[PDB]
């Protein structure tokens, strides 16, 4: 069409970032997160962002939705932080939880000012990246996980 | 504090609560006033006394164009189906990317003006639907009541210079059904046929994998007829208009329209796409909205799209059951975050800076 006289002429502009930037300010989960090279991990719990302690981090349960965050140092700079974000969702999870991964995971990525590679990972599905991300035997699935943040309407 | 979701289809008003896992509402956005020319019907009350009434949509293509008859659909929405009070309640809105900015100047208007929201966003469907489906990259197909479009999105930011649109969709689907049934001698011409072929339309049409092989089918005998009763009692039977009815959508032009058909606005819309992200979308076509609803069109779109794209691609179609809904569940998962929500327009906000704040808060 002509997208400058329409609803998409703003998109894919500083403006757009900058506005995605400061909302992202607004979750306690980001705050320290990405600082050392290592691996952190979020679990969706009724639509929040909750920390996963780090005697679990590669247990996963079925019925839920995770953010794992891998900060690494690039090639390029030994003393330098990048960054790959994986979305783990699980083969029962529910649609509130797997879109919330989603979003808080493009989230997170702006927090981090658009430098992490995102990768959504479906049980069954993961990436030869994700599966390199824990030690032999780390990688273990959970039977169950938290309920549905979902109100069902009968 | 509980915001509320409406996602303002042209044919549809999807509406209901965030949090809630569907709309509790859902009804035709329609405003009907009396044939032979209070004083008007609105939604399942207007569909209800068809009988009596002439019925107008006040949106074309996934646009306002009766904006005091839209006005009565939002009053109708709050204070006779969800029963709520909009001044306390935050409001998502939704919209077809590619529409004009006034149109969402003027929702914005309204919304703060009339309704005294205490917030409001308006977001685009295809982004909403994309994360209903569990994603932040792919290629939505969206296709409504009044519009089609193609939104390929990657790592959560939708591509603007790849966006397609046809405004080609449900309505017409069911005004061409109209039109060729004539050919068995039925006359559906008035508002209240087109309703009831809509739903002809809805029940018994379909997709062909190959329309040559199913028109040749469809002459050699009966097998694929059905019949269907109407609200008189008429029985009448269809045959070959139950796919030719759809092909419209990857032939428009049945309908004297030059445009590519939806197989080829999505591979467009594609390779608009830089090269090394195009296998992503190929492998994540998402379909949503109710013209996405035909048996078979899903299969129809994996033949099509491979005839288009390279000989090793990868292709895969999303077809979610409840797409009819995605883009309202979308919206109820994305209206339950907190930092989504930061980004809304406060009642406030619009006192100092009128419409022109949409489009510096809504992406
Ligand atoms: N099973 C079905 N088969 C074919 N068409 C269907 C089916 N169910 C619904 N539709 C059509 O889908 C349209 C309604 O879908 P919906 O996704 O609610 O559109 P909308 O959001 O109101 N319109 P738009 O503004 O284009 O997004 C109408 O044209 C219906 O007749
Ligand atoms: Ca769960
Ligand atoms: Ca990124
Ligand atoms: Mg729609």
């Amino acid at each position: 069409y002509n997208i400058a006289d329409s609803n998409i002429a703003n998109l894919g502009t500083e403006l757009e970032k900058k506005v995605k930037l400061e909302a992202s300010q607004h979750e306690d989960a980001w705050k320290g997160a990405g600082k050392q090279v290592g691996v952190e991990i979020w679990r969706i719990q009724q639509f929040k962002v909750v920390p996963v302690p780090k005697k679990h981090h590669g247990s996963f349960y079925t019925g839920d939705s995770y953010i794992v965050l891998s900060t690494y140092h690039p090639k390029t700079n030994p003393d330098k932080l990048a960054y790959d974000v994986h979305f783990w969702l699980g083969a029962f999870t529910t649609q509130d939880e797997a879109g919330t991964a989603a979003y808080k995971t493009v989230e997170l990525d702006d927090y981090l000012g658009g430098l992490p590679v995102q990768y959504r990972e479906v049980q069954g599905y993961e990436s030869e990246r994700f599966l390199s991300l824990f030690p032999k035997g780390g990688l273990r699935i959970l039977d169950g996980g938290v309920e549905t943040g979902f109100h069902h309407v009968e | 504090t509980t915001a509320l979701v409406c996602d303002n289809g042209s044919g549809l008003v999807k509406a209901g609560f965030a949090g809630d896992d569907a709309p509790r509402a859902v009804f035709p956005s329609i405003v009907g006033r009396p044939r032979h020319q209070k004083d008007s019907y609105v939604g399942d009350e207007a569909q209800s006394k068809r009988g009596i009434l002439t019925l107008k949509y006040p949106i074309e293509h996934g646009i306002i164009t009766n904006w005091d008859d839209m006005e009565k659909i939002w009053h109708h929405t709050f204070y006779n189906e969800l029963r709520v009070a909009p001044e306390e309640h935050p409001t998502l809105l939704t919209e077809a990317p590619l529409n004009p900015k006034a149109n969402r100047e003027k929702m914005t208007q309204i919304m703060f003006e009339t309704f005294n929201v205490p917030a409001m966003y308006v977001a685009i469907q295809a982004v909403l639907s994309l994360y209903a489906s569990g994603r932040t990259t792919g290629i939505v197909l969206d296709s409504g009541d009044g519009v089609t479009h193609n939104v390929p999105i990657y790592e959560g930011y939708a591509l603007p210079h790849a966006i397609m649109r046809l405004d080609l969709a449900g309505r017409d689907l069911t005004d061409y059904l109209m039109k060729i049934l004539t050919e068995r001698g039925y006359s559906f011409v008035t508002t209240a046929e087109r309703e009831i072929v809509r739903d002809i339309k809805e029940k018994l049409c379909y997709v062909a994998l190959d329309f040559e092989n199913e028109m040749a089918t469809a002459a050699s005998s009966s097998s694929l007829e059905k019949s269907y009763e109407l609200p008189d009692g008429q029985v009448i039977t269809i045959g070959n208009e139950r796919f030719r009815c759809p092909e419209t959508l990857f032939q428009p032009s049945f309908i004297g329209m030059e445009s590519a058909g939806i197989h080829e606005t999505t591979y467009n819309s594609i390779m608009k796409c830089d090269i090394d992200i195009r296998k992503d979308l190929y492998a994540n076509n998402v379909m949503s909205g109710g013209t996405t609803m035909y048996p078979g069109i899903a299969d129809r779109m994996q033949k099509e799209i491979t005839a288009l794209a390279p000989s090793t691609m990868k292709i895969k179609i999303i077809a979610p059951p409840e797409r009819k809904y995605s883009v309202w569940i979308g919206g109820s998962i994305l209206a339950s975050l907190s930092t989504f929500q930061q980004m809304w327009i406060t009642k406030q906000e619009y006192d100092e800076a009128g419409p022109s704040i949409v489009h510096r808060k809504c992406f």
